[PDB]
DNA sequence: AAAAGCAAGCATAAAAGATCTAAACATAAAATCT
DNA sequence: AGATTTTATGTTTAGATCTTTTATGCTTGCTTTT
C-alpha cells in the first residue's frame, strides 16, 4: 500500500537482476568465460568470500546471459542438495540427461567422462557451496577438479565457497600441476559506499527513495560495513527499520534515532541470581577456575543458609544452572556424572553485575568470603 | 656395504648417459618376460625414479595382457581399493568382502577357475605411503603367490625389507634387478606426503573490526615481547570492536582457521593468544599498518 | 603429465577380456626351453618325493 | 495381506484411528467446583487469549501479517526458556491469521508445521513437510526433490506458506544441510515461504549454526522473558475464572515460589493442580495456604536426608567414613581401601562389628545404585574410586538431628 | 677442562571418550520370467 | 496369475571425528665426572 510497505517489500533480500556493487567482478568473470570460449580450452575457477557478499548473485546473473546461452551449456548444482558427497555425479547426470546403465556411482562417473570426451558444446559447471564436498580422502573433489585436465574435455567449472584457503588447504595436490590448479577470485566484503549504492538502487527501483534520508543510510552502512560487510544484514536492518516504524507510527522519513535504536539493540529468578553471585564469588576468590557443579552447589547452600532463605536440592540446582546456560552467561562442559559437570563463565563480571541489576545483593554475596 | 657401528655410538653429458642407461634397461625386457614366465616376480631397487621404466614395460611388452597398474606413491590409496579393483573390474565379481584376506581368498578361488588368464600387476613403490603397514604387504604377498598373477614392483626406501619376514619373502618370489636410473623423483614426491606475505594476504580480506582485533593482539605482542583473553575482551569492549564475548570467540576461531593466532590454554583456565611470528617481522607489519 | 599419473585414482585397470604359458610359440618350441623344463620337472619331482618320504 | 495396509497408510488413504471408550464420558454438570478448577488448571487447556503475552503477540502478528500481505517470504527466530508461552503464542497468531483469512480480510495461506524432536533424523523433516502438503509418505530424498521442485520453480497461483519449526537445535547436526535448506528456500523469489523457528537458547545462531546459516537466519528476533512474580499470578487467576476455590494468598505463594526458580508456567499450573488434589482429600472446598505449602514441599522435593536417615546402620557407618576420608585426605575422590580403614575405625568406636569387605562392596553397590554415592563397577575391589554424591553436611544433619 | 647426567618445557602424540557418519548387511517393493 | 531376480530402503556395526587428558619423548638447560 503506502511507501512503508513498498520499501519493506522492495528491500526484499531475494534474487535480483541489477548488481551495482559487483561490476569489476562481473567484468572479470565475463572475461574469463569469454577468453576460455574463444580459446576453446578448459579452465577451472574458484570463487570465494564471506557470506552475503554476492557470489551466487553474480553467477546466477551470468548463467542467464543470452550469449552464453548460445555458446555454452550452463549447469548449476547446489552441493548441499545432494544426498551424499559421492552422489553428486548422479545429480550431474540428471542435469545433462545422460543415459547411464545405472545404480552405481562408478558408472555415473564413466558416463560423465564419456560425455566430456565428445561434448559438442562447452560446459559451465557451477558447484555452489563446494565446502560440503570436502571429506577426508576427498576422492570426489579431486575427481571433479581433474576434469579440466582430462584429454579433450571442454568443461570449465566454477566452485563457490566461503573459505579463502579451501583450495590450497583442501587441495594441496593440485598445486603440483599448474594446468590443474583453479584460478582464484575473492569477493571482498562490501564497503560503506557500496552498501549505500545498493540501498539507493533498491529504493529507486520502486521510487521509495524519500523514506530514507542519506544521513541515516550513511549511519546504517557505516555500522554494517564496519561489523561484517554482508548485504543481507544491511537489507535486514533496512527492512526492520521500516517494519518497526510502521508498528510505531501506527510521509515521515525515518530519523537517525530509529536506526540508532535498532542498531544499538542488534549490535532474573532469585535462585539464578544466587547461583550467578556464588559463581562470581568463587571465580574471584580462587585462582583455580575448574568449578564443578557440586563444588558450586556446596557454596551456594552455605550462601542460602546465611541469607536465611531455602536452598534448592542438587537435582533442581542442575536445572537452574541449565536455564542460566541458555542465556549465554555460562557454558557447561559435560562429564560422566551430573556432579562432575564443569561450569565455565562466559561473561565478564562487569557485565554480570549490570545484568543482575541487584547491587545491594551482589555487594553482600561478594563480601561473604567466610561462606566459601 | 658393511657399515661401522661407531657412527651410531658416537652420535649435457648426463642426458646421453641416462639415455644409454635407459636403453640398456629397455634391452633387459625379454629376460624379464621369461623370468616372469618361470614364476619369479620382478623387483627393481635402483637410485632414481623407475616410473618411466615400468611404464615402458607396460607399453612395449604388455600391450595386450591384462594389467593392473598400482601407484604406490599415492597418499590416499587403500588395499581395499586395489582388491575392489581386481574383484570388480578383472573378474566382474562385484565388491570385494570387507575383510581383505577374505577378498584374497575369493581372488584365489576365481583365479583358480581361469587358467591362461594371467593378470600382470605393476606396483610402482611397493614401499608406498599407505603400503608400509605389515597387513598390506601380507595381502600383496598372498596375491603374488598365485600362479596366474605376476608382479613387477619398485623399491625406494632404505628400510623396506624390515616388514618382509621369511614367509612374505617366500611368497614374494622376487628376482632382484638393479635398475639404477638417475632420473629425479618428480612424480613420487609431487604428492602431499612430501609467513608475513600470507598474513598480509589474509589480513587484506578481513573487515575493519577484525583488523582492529588483530592490531590489538599485535600491539600487545610487540609491547610485551601471548595475551590473556580477558585483556583482549576488555580492550575490544572499550574500542567498540565487538558486541559481546561470543562474537570475539568467533573472530578468534576465524583467526585459528587462518592460522594468524595460536591459542594456548593455561592451567588457570585463561586462554593465551600467541602470534607465531618473530617480533622483527611483526614490528615491520605494525609499521606496514601505519 | 602421464595419464597413469592421476590426482584421484590409485589403481588403473587395463582389462583385455578377462572373464570369471606367457611366452609365444617361438620360445616354447625352442629346444633349450624343452631341456630346461625336463630337467626342472625331474629335479622338482625328486625333491618333492624326498620331502614326502621324510614326512611319512 | 499386510502390504495393502501399508500402501493405504503410506498413501494416506486410511486415517489412523484410535480406539474409543466403551462407556460415555461423564457430564459436565455432575462435577464439583473443585474438579472444575482442577480441569481448568490443566496445562493442556490453552486459553483463547494468553494473559501477559500481548507484546510478543503484536510482534509476531505484525511480522507474519506483513510477510503474508507483501507476498515476499522470509524468516524469524523466537527463543526463550521452556514454559514461557512461545509455541502457544505462535499458534495463537497463526490461528488469528487463519480466522482473518477465512473472512477475506487477509490473503489465504498454507500452514505447515514440524517439530525437531518428533523426528528420528534431521532429514525426516523433508518427509513430514511434504506429508503436510500432499499427505503421501515418501522417502526423504524424493521428498526433498519434490520440495525443491515446489519452491524453486515459480508456479502461479502459488499461495504463501508459513513453516513453523519448533525445536530448531535438534535439526542442526554437523553438516547442517537440513537447516540450510529450510532457511535457503525463503531467499528464492519463487518460494513465498515464511519460516518461523522456535528455540530455547538465545545465542543459538552464533553458538552452533554456521556463518552462512546465521546470515540466512537474519537479524529479526524475539526473546520470551521468564514470567515474573505477578504474571504467574495473572495466569493462574485467569485459569480459575471467577471461582474462589483458591485463596489469593495461595496463588501468590505458588507464583512467588515458582517464579524464583525458573519462571516456567507449567510448574505453577501443576503445583496448583496438586494443591487442588491435596485440598480434595481433606474434604475442604477451598485451597487454603497450607495445602499449597504441602504441594510445594512435595513438588520441589529434597528427599536425600530422608534417604540417609532410612539407610541401614552399616550403610550409615559407610556414609560417615567416606566423608571422614574426604576430610582426611583433602581430595574429593577416595579409594575403597582407605574408606574401609576409616569404616573399621568408626565401627571400633561405635562397638558394632563391621561386615568383611566382600559385604562392604555390596553396601557400596547399594549406595551407588541409590545414587547416594558415585562408585565404579565392583570388579576392581579395594581400588575402586568412591565419590560422595550427597553433600558432607547432609550426612551429619541426617545422623545427628 | 670434555663429555656423560638430572630437572624443565613445550610438543607430537596416544589414550580415550563421546560422537557422528559412511559403508556393509539385512530386507522389502517390484519388474521380470513363466 | 504366480515365481525371480532387481532395486530401493532401513538398520547396524565398524570406522571417522571431536574433545579431554595424560605421557613418553624430543629438545633444552644446566650439571657434573673424567
Ligand atoms: N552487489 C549487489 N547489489 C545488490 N544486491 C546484492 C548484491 N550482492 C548481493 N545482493 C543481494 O544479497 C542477496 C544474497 O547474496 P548471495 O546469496 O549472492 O550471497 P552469497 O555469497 O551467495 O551468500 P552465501 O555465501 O551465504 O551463499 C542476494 O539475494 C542479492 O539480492
Ligand atoms: N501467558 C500464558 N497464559 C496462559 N497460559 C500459559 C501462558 N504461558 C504458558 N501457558 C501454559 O503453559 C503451556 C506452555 O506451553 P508452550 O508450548 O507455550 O511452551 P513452550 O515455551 O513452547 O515450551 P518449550 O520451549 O519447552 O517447547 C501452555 O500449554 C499454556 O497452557
Ligand atoms: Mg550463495
Ligand atoms: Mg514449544
Amino acid at each position: 500500500r503506502n511507501k512503508y510497505q513498498n520499501a519493506r517489500r522492495v528491500l526484499n533480500s531475494a534474487e535480483t537482476q541489477n548488481l551495482p556493487g559487483r561490476e569489476s567482478q562481473l567484468q572479470e568473470l565475463r572475461e574469463f568465460f569469454s577468453n576460455h570460449l574463444e580459446s576453446q580450452t578448459s579452465g577451472s575457477l574458484y570463487v570465494s568470500g564471506q557470506p552475503g557478499t554476492g557470489k551466487t548473485a553474480c553467477l546466477s546473473l551470468l548463467l542467464r546471459d543470452p550469449d552464453f546461452s548460445k555458446r555454452l551449456q550452463r549447469v548449476y548444482i547446489n552441493c548441499t542438495s545432494i544426498a551424499s558427497v559421492g552422489a553428486v555425479y548422479k545429480k550431474l547426470c540428471t542435469e545433462l540427461q545422460l543415459k547411464v546403465s545405472g545404480r552405481t556411482e562408478r558408472d555415473h562417473l564413466e558416463a560423465i567422462q564419456r560425455h566430456l570426451k565428445t561434448a559438442k558444446r562447452m560446459l559451465l559447471l557451477v558447484l555452489d557451496e563446494i565446502d560440503q564436498l570436502c571429506t577426508s580422502r576427498q576422492e570426489v573433489l579431486y575427481t571433479i577438479f581433474e576434469w579440466p585436465a582430462l584429454p579433450g574435455s571442454r568443461i570449465l567449472l566454477v566452485g563457490i565457497a566461503n573459505s579463502l584457503d579451501l583450495t590450497d588447504r583442501a587441495l594441496m595436490r593440485l598445486n603440483a600441476r599448474c594446468e590443474l590448479k583453479p584460478r582464484l577470485m575473492h569477493f571482498p566484503p562490501y564497503s560503506k559506499q557500496q552498501i549505500v549504492e545498493i540501498f539507493k538502487s533498491r529504493l529507486a527501483e520502486a521510487e521509495v527513495l524519500d523514506v530514507f534520508p542519506p544521513v541515516t543510510l550513511q549511519l546504517l552502512a557505516a555500522k554494517v560495513s564496519a561489523i561484517s560487510g554482508d548485504v543481507r544484514r544491511a537489507l535486514d536492518i533496512g527492512r526492520r527499520v521500516v517494519e518497526i516504524a510502521e508498528q510505531q507510527k501506527r510521509l515521515k522519513p525515518v530519523q537517525v534515532t530509529q536506526v540508532a535504536a535498532v542498531l544499538n539493540k542488534v549490535y532474573f529468578p532469585l535462585q539464578q541470581k544466587l547461583m550467578l553471585c556464588t559463581l562470581v564469588l568463587m571465580l574471584r576468590n580462587e585462582r583455580n577456575k575448574d568449578i564443578s557443579m557440586g563444588r558450586l552447589h556446596e557454596v551456594y547452600r552455605r550462601v542460602c543458609a546465611k541469607r536465611n532463605i531455602l536452598a534448592l536440592d542438587q537435582a533442581e540446582f542442575t536445572g537452574t544452572v541449565d536455564l542460566v546456560e541458555t542465556r549465554g552467561i555460562l557454558r557447561i562442559m559435560r562429564k560422566k556424572e551430573p556432579r562432575l559437570h564443569k561450569v565455565l563463565l562466559q561473561w565478564d563480571e562487569e557485565e554480570v553485575h549490570a545484568a543482575l541489576s541487584d547491587k545491594q545483593l551482589i555487594a553482600s554475596i561478594l563480601s561473604d568470603t567466610a561462606c566459601l | 656395504f658393511v657399515p661401522e657401528s661407531d657412527g651410531y655410538f658416537h652420535s649435457a653429458e648426463h642426458e646421453g648417459s641416462i639415455n644409454a642407461i635407459m636403453e640398456e634397461y629397455r634391452s633387459y625386457f625379454p629376460k624379464w618376460m621369461c623370468i616372469l614366465n618361470e614364476g619369479f616376480n620382478i623387483l627393481l631397487y635402483g637410485l632414481g625414479s623407475k616410473h618411466q621404466l615400468l611404464q615402458s614395460f607396460h607399453r612395449e611388452v604388455l600391450h595386450k595382457q591384462t594389467v593392473l597398474v598400482v601407484n604406490g606413491f599415492f597418499p590416499s590409496l587403500t588395499i581395499k581399493d586395489m582388491l575392489d579393483s581386481i574383484t570388480s573390474d578383472i573378474l566382474d565379481a562385484g565388491i570385494s568382502p570387507a575383510n581383505p584376506h577374505e577378498a584374497v581368498d575369493m581372488i584365489e578361488e576365481e583365479f583358480a577357475l581361469i587358467p591362461e588368464t594371467h593378470l600382470f600387476l605393476i606396483v610402482h613403490n611397493l614401499d608406498g605411503a599407505m603400503l608400509r603397514n605389515v597387513k598390506a604387504q601380507a595381502i600383496l604377498s598372498r596375491l603374488a603367490r598365485i600362479p596366474n598373477i605376476h608382479l613387477l614392483a619398485s623399491i625406494d626406501h632404505i628400510n623396506t625389507p624390515l616388514l618382509w619376514d621369511q614367509g612374505k619373502l617366500c611368497s614374494f618370489n622376487f628376482s632382484w634387478w638393479d635398475c639404477t636410473t638417475m632420473l629425479p623423483y618428480t612424480n613420487e614426491t609431487a604428492f602431499e606426503n612430501s609467513a608475513l606475505s600470507s598474513m598480509r594476504s589474509v589480513f587484506s580480506s578481513l573487515t575493519t573490526n577484525s583488523r582492529g582485533i588483530y592490531m590489538l593482539i599485535v600491539k600487545y605482542q610487540l609491547k610485551n615481547k601471548g595475551m590473556p583473553f580477558r585483556d583482549l575482551y576488555s580492550s575490544c569492549r572499550e574500542a567498540f570492536l565487538v558486541s559481546s564475548d561470543l562474537a570475539l570467540r568467533a573472530q578468534l576461531t576465524e583467526f585459528l582457521d587462518h592460522k594468524l593466532v595460536k591459542s594456548k590454554r593455561s592451567v588457570d583456565g585463561s586462554e593465551q593468544l600467541t602470534i607465531p611470528i618473530d617480533g622483527a617481522l611483526l614490528q615491520q607489519f605494525l609499521e606496514e599498518q601505519e | 603429465m602421464d595419464p597413469t599419473i592421476s590426482v584421484s585414482k590409485g589403481c588403473f585397470v587395463y582389462k583385455n577380456g578377462a572373464t570369471r604359458s606367457l611366452l609365444g610359440k617361438e620360445v616354447v618350441q625352442q629346444p633349450f626351453y624343452e631341456e630346461y623344463r625336463k630337467a626342472w620337472n625331474q629335479i622338482n619331482d625328486h625333491i618333492a618325493d624326498l620331502q614326502h618320504r621324510s614326512y611319512a | 495381506t499386510p502390504s495393502q495396509k501399508m500402501k493405504k497408510i503410506r498413501a494416506g488413504e486410511l486415517s489412523p484411528s484410535m480406539q474409543q471408550r466403551t462407556d460415555l464420558p461423564a457430564k459436565d454438570s455432575s462435577k464439583s467446583e473443585l474438579q472444575l478448577a482442577r480441569e481448568q488448571l490443566h496445562v493442556s487447556v490453552v486459553p483463547k487469549s494468553l494473559p501477559c503475552r500481548e507484546r510478543e503477540f503484536e510482534n509476531i502478528y505484525a511480522f507474519l501479517e506483513g510477510k503474508i500481505q507483501d507476498q515476499c517470504g522470509g524468516c524469524m527466530y523466537v527463543s526463550g526458556v521452556p514454559g514461557t508461552g512461545k509455541t502457544a503464542t505462535v499458534t495463537g497468531v497463526i490461528r488469528t491469521l487463519q480466522r482473518m483469512a477465512k473472512q477475506n480480510e487477509l490473503p489465504a495461506f498454507e500452514y505447515l508445521e514440524i517439530n525437531g524432536m518428533r523426528l528420528t533424523e534431521p532429514r525426516q523433516a523433508y518427509v513430514q513437510i511434504y506429508k503436510q502438503l500432499t499427505g503421501k509418505t515418501v522417502s526423504w530424498e524424493q521428498a526433498h526433490a519434490l520440495l525443491e521442485k515446489r519452491f524453486t520453480t515459480p508456479a502461479p497461483r502459488r499461495v504463501t506458506t508459513v513453516l513453523l519449526v519448533d525445536e530448531l537445535d535438534i535439526l542442526c547436526n554437523r553438516r547442517q544441510d537440513v537447516v540450510y535448506n529450510l532457511l535457503d528456500w525463503p531467499t528464492k523469489s519463487a518460494a513465498k515461504l515464511v519460516v518461523v523457528t522456535i528455540a530455547n537458547t538465545m545465542d543459538l545462531p552464533e553458538r552452533l549454526l554456521m556463518g552462512k546459516v546465521t546470515s540466512r537466519l537474519g537479524l529479526t528476533r524475539l526473546t520470551f522473558q521468564p514470567y515474573s512474580h505477578k504474571q504467574l499470578q495473572e495466569i493462574v487467576t485467569a485459569r480459575l475464572g471467577g471461582s474462589e476455590t483458591f485463596k489469593g494468598e495461595a496463588v501468590q505463594l505458588v507464583a512467588r515460589k515458582v517464579a524464583a526458580v525458573s519462571g516456567d508456567a507449567r510448574r505453577a499450573l501443576d503445583i496448583c493442580r496438586r494443591a487442588t488434589e491435596i485440598a480434595d482429600t481433606a474434604a475442604v472446598k477451598c485451597v487454603t495456604m497450607l495445602h499449597v505449602q504441602q504441594a510445594l514441599a512435595e513438588m520441589i522435593a529434597s528427599a536425600k536426608v530422608q534417604a540417609i536417615r532410612n539407610c541401614s546402620r552399616m550403610e550409615q557407618i559407610f556414609l560417615q567414613a567416606i566423608a571422614a576420608e574426604v576430610t582426611r585426605t583433602g581430595v574429593e575422590e577416595t579409594t575403597f581401601m582407605g574408606v574401609y580403614q576409616q569404616v573399621e575405625t568408626i565401627a571400633a568406636f561405635m562397638g558394632v562389628t563391621f561386615p568383611p569387605p566382600g559385604r562392604a562392596l555390596r553396601l557400596c553397590s547399594k549406595l551407588g545404585a541409590e545414587r547416594l554415592i558415585i562408585s565404579e563397577h565392583s570388579r576392581n575391589d579395594l581400588f575402586q574410586k568412591i565419590l560422595l554424591n550427597v553433600s558432607a553436611d547432609d550426612i551429619h544433619y541426617a545422623l545427628r538431628v
